[PDB]
């Protein structure tokens, strides 16, 4: 496994979640929560097959929070473009399972870009999910966010603003290991 | 199977689940380059990864700094609290040579609960061997709510010990929330 | 020969009524908290009355300025907590229930939302005040209480079993209908037929039917439920008739196409039932037919039965109008 320059992480929580799971004798021990997560993390991963997500990446699900990523496939910078799109599309999916689960979610967003590794960790399982800076970033994104809306960084904003995006200064934000830095959400 | 996706999920009982941290990693993480820094995570985690084999512990997942596993899956087991223990008994011993071989002080933070699971699988695409329960949420939050190379377990986990192991207060309800706020009581081991 | 049997309808539209009955005609004795519950209802509909005489348009005077003084006792008791329902509370209920303006204010109570075990229980308070007393069943099926949960009861027709399951009817409480969604057999949707000239709690702003309506429709057409088939209750229907005959409302005006409408060939009417109530009862079933109609796919269909839900006689034969489809 190898290292790589410009891949776009993001995260994706649903925090509406873990209120929502309950353990009864009339919700089989929690299971019938777990029915709906599939039922939705699978509408999310519908979106992989589409074709303008060909360049979409699923990593892994941590709980209810979603975890995928561009640029693993090598203007130049379309890619992050790309995974904008995609968050936007799975509250297109969401918005479909609330409307059926007399619901409501709203989803959480936290994306990236920049120094990543892609390898396989551990012999026991081998499993593909990438490191560095730049994913912890993307989560930092996702866990300090806002419910709805996308929060990017400083780097990113610049970027995304260079592709007919509008965005929104949040302000700072503490990382534990990288101090104190600007953020921005994008405007629908 | 014709309305809902199929469910590969088994509900599990009398189960050890186990999370652990890494103390102080972000002083590792700013010391080296992106990439000789992968290799000493994937290093231990993979001996982690092997330990469990040994302790007879089904690994879940490494997320970044923080791994976890858990006994009595996929098949059940009488030892199972035991083993879980003596996982996180071989993973302090273990993160104590990666000081020795780094000199930064990077350490350890065990938590371990006793309790119902689900496990299997989520969507479509990219499966991965996963658990969900509160039991779970719990002994996660006891990895939250831990002490530095020191093995941390519930009311429960000493239940499932038959007091092999000398152990001693805890009261974890006063590092993290959710213990104290759900009448917890935790232990440390000796 | 097991058959997971949910239960959904609008708020108040009379579900744990239904799940009521199945205990009473199915099921195998401390009353004395229902007493109390009882009790609360009385409390509750009358402070409610006399709440709105004020708060309306028109605003509605007192028949008798003496009943004043009463009132103000009402309302000088209206939030306490731990009650404890002196003697005077009845003589003063009964003394605002005998009043003429209270009761005109009553028949304006489509305005605001009220409970209707209101007339049943304050026609009967004499009856209640007495400290040996013990609810009719009648009674006791009215006691209204809010279900803020879910709860399975089980019961066996002919050593056939059932599991019913009752959820909370109200738009926070739907959330956790889903839980029930699979490995269901059949479902029942209890609608209240007579709540056509009101509006719900929850925002004080959609007409209850239509919000029924169109939550029928959201399950009809639900995505995990386009197997299982629906038996729907037009329920109230003792109320529903009361208002038609009543005539006091027109019901056009809350729904404007039942002026358009003539009544159903396969009419089958009531024996003795007025040919006007027999409009409405089919028109508004017909409402729904508009929805179960219009998809479904012959892949699951709608079964349509007026009811009253506080009628055990009329309850036993629609259960049994049921039990019968179940086959199938
Ligand atoms: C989805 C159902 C429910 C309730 C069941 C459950 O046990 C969890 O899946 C665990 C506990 C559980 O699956 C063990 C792993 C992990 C990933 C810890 C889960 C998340 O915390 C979930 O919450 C979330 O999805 C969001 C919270 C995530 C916070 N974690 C804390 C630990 N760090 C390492 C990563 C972020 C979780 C609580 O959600
Ligand atoms: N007059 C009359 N009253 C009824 C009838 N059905 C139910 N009620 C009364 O109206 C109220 C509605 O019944 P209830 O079961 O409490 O509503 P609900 O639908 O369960 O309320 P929710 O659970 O949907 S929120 C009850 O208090 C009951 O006494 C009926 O057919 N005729
Ligand atoms: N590939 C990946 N998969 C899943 N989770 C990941 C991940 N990469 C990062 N995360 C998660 O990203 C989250 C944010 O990490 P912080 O910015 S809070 O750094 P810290 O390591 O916790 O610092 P400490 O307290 O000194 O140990 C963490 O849950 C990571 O596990
Ligand atoms: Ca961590
Ligand atoms: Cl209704
Ligand atoms: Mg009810």
């Amino acid at each position: 496994h190898q290292s790589y320059d410009c891949v776009c992480v993001m995260f994706a929580s649903i925090p509406d979640f873990k209120e929502f799971y309950t353990e009864s004798d009339v919700n089989k021990e929690g299971l019938e929560c777990l029915r709906l997560l599939n039922e939705i993390i699978a509408d999310f991963d519908d979106l992989l097959s589409k074709p303008k997500f060909s360049g979409v990446e699923k990593i892994k699900t941590i709980g209810s929070t979603y975890m995928a990523a561009t640029g693993l496939s090598a203007r130049q910078y379309m890619h992050i473009g790309t995974m904008v799109e995609f968050a936007y599309a799975l509250v297109g999916k969401l918005d479909a399972i609330n409307k059926h689960s007399f619901n409501d979610f709203k989803l959480r967003v936290g994306i990236n870009h920049g120094p990543v590794i892609a390898g396989v960790i551990g012999a026991q399982k081998p499993q593909y999910d990438i490191w560095g800076n730049t994913v912890n970033v993307a989560s930092r994104m996702d866990s300090t966010g806002v419910l709805d809306k996308i929060q990017v960084t400083e780097e990113t904003s610049l970027i995304l603003q260079t592709l007919g995006y509008t965005c929104t200064c949040r302000g700072i934000i503490n990382v534990k290991g990288k101090g104190d830095l600007k953020t921005y959400f994008v405007n629908t | 199977d014709m309305m809902f996706h199929k469910i590969y999920i088994q509900k599990h009982d009398n189960v050890s689940i186990l999370f652990a941290d890494i103390e102080g990693f972000t002083s590792l993480a700013s010391q080296c380059t992106a990439q000789e820094l992968v290799m000493t995570l994937n290093e231990l985690f993979a001996r982690f990864d092997k330990l469990a084999a040994e302790n007879h512990c089904l690994r879940i997942k490494i997320l970044g700094d923080c791994y976890y596993c858990v006994s009595g899956l996929p098949e059940a087991r009488a030892d199972h609290a035991h083993c879980c223990v003596e996982m996180g008994m071989d993973m302090i011993e273990a993160i104590s040579l990666v000081r020795e071989m780094t000199g930064v002080n990077v350490n350890m933070r065990v938590g371990i609960h006793s309790g119902r699971v689900h496990c299997g699988v989520l969507g479509l695409r990219k499966w991965q061997f996963d658990v969900w329960s509160n039991d779970v949420t719990l002994a996660n939050h006891m990895e939250a709510g831990g002490k530095a190379g020191r093995i941390h377990i519930t009311k429960a986990t000493l239940s499932y010990l038959n007091g092999d192991y000398e152990v001693e207060p805890g009261c974890g309800g006063e590092r993290n929330a959710y213990l104290k706020e759900h009448s917890i009581e935790t232990f440390l081991i000796l | 020969a097991t058959h997971r049997l949910l239960l959904l309808g609008a708020g108040e539209s009379g579900k744990s009524t239904i799940v009521k009955q199945m205990r009473i005609l199915h099921v195998n004795g401390e009353k004395a908290t229902k007493v109390q519950d009882i009790k609360n209802n009385l409390k509750e509909a009358i402070e409610t009355i006399v709440a709105a005489m004020s708060n309306l348009v028109p605003p509605v005077e007192l028949a008798n300025p003496e009943n004043q003084f009463r009132v103000d006792y009402i309302l000088s008791v209206m939030n306490v907590p731990d009650f404890d329902f002196p003697p005077e509370f009845y003589e003063h209920a009964k003394a605002l229930w005998e009043d003429e303006g209270v009761r005109a204010c009553y028949e304006r109570s489509n305005e605001y939302q009220l409970i209707d075990c209101a007339q049943y229980f304050l026609d009967k308070i004499d009856v209640i005040k007495q400290d040996d007393y013990v609810p009719s069943d009648q009674d006791l099926l009215r006691c209204r209480v809010l279900t803020s949960g879910i709860f399975e009861t089980k019961f066996q027709v002919d050593k056939v079993n059932f599991h019913m399951f009752d959820v909370g009817g109200q738009r926070d409480e739907r959330r956790k209908w889903i839980q029930c969604f699979n490995d269901v057999t059949a479902i029942i949707f209890v609608v209240a037929s007579s709540s056509y000239n009101m509006v719900i709690r929850e925002d004080n702003q959609t007409n209850r039917l239509q919000e029924a309506l169109n939550l029928f429709k959201s399950i009809w057409n639900n995505r995990w439920l386009r197997t299982i088939s629906v038996i729907l209750f037009l329920n109230k229907q003792d109320l529903l008739a009361e208002k038609v005959l009543a005539g006091k409302s027109k019901i056009e005006d809350y729904f404007p196409e039942f002026a358009r409408y003539t009544t159903p060939e396969d009419a089958t009417p009531e024996p003795g039932e007025d040919p006007r109530v027999t409009r409405a009862k089919y028109f508004i079933r017909d409402e729904f037919l508009r929805i179960s109609t219009a998809s479904g796919d012959g892949r699951h269909y709608c079964y349509p039965h007026f009811t009253c839900a506080v009628d055990t006689e009329n309850i036993r034969r629609v259960f049994n109008d049921c039990r019968d489809i179940i086959q199938r």
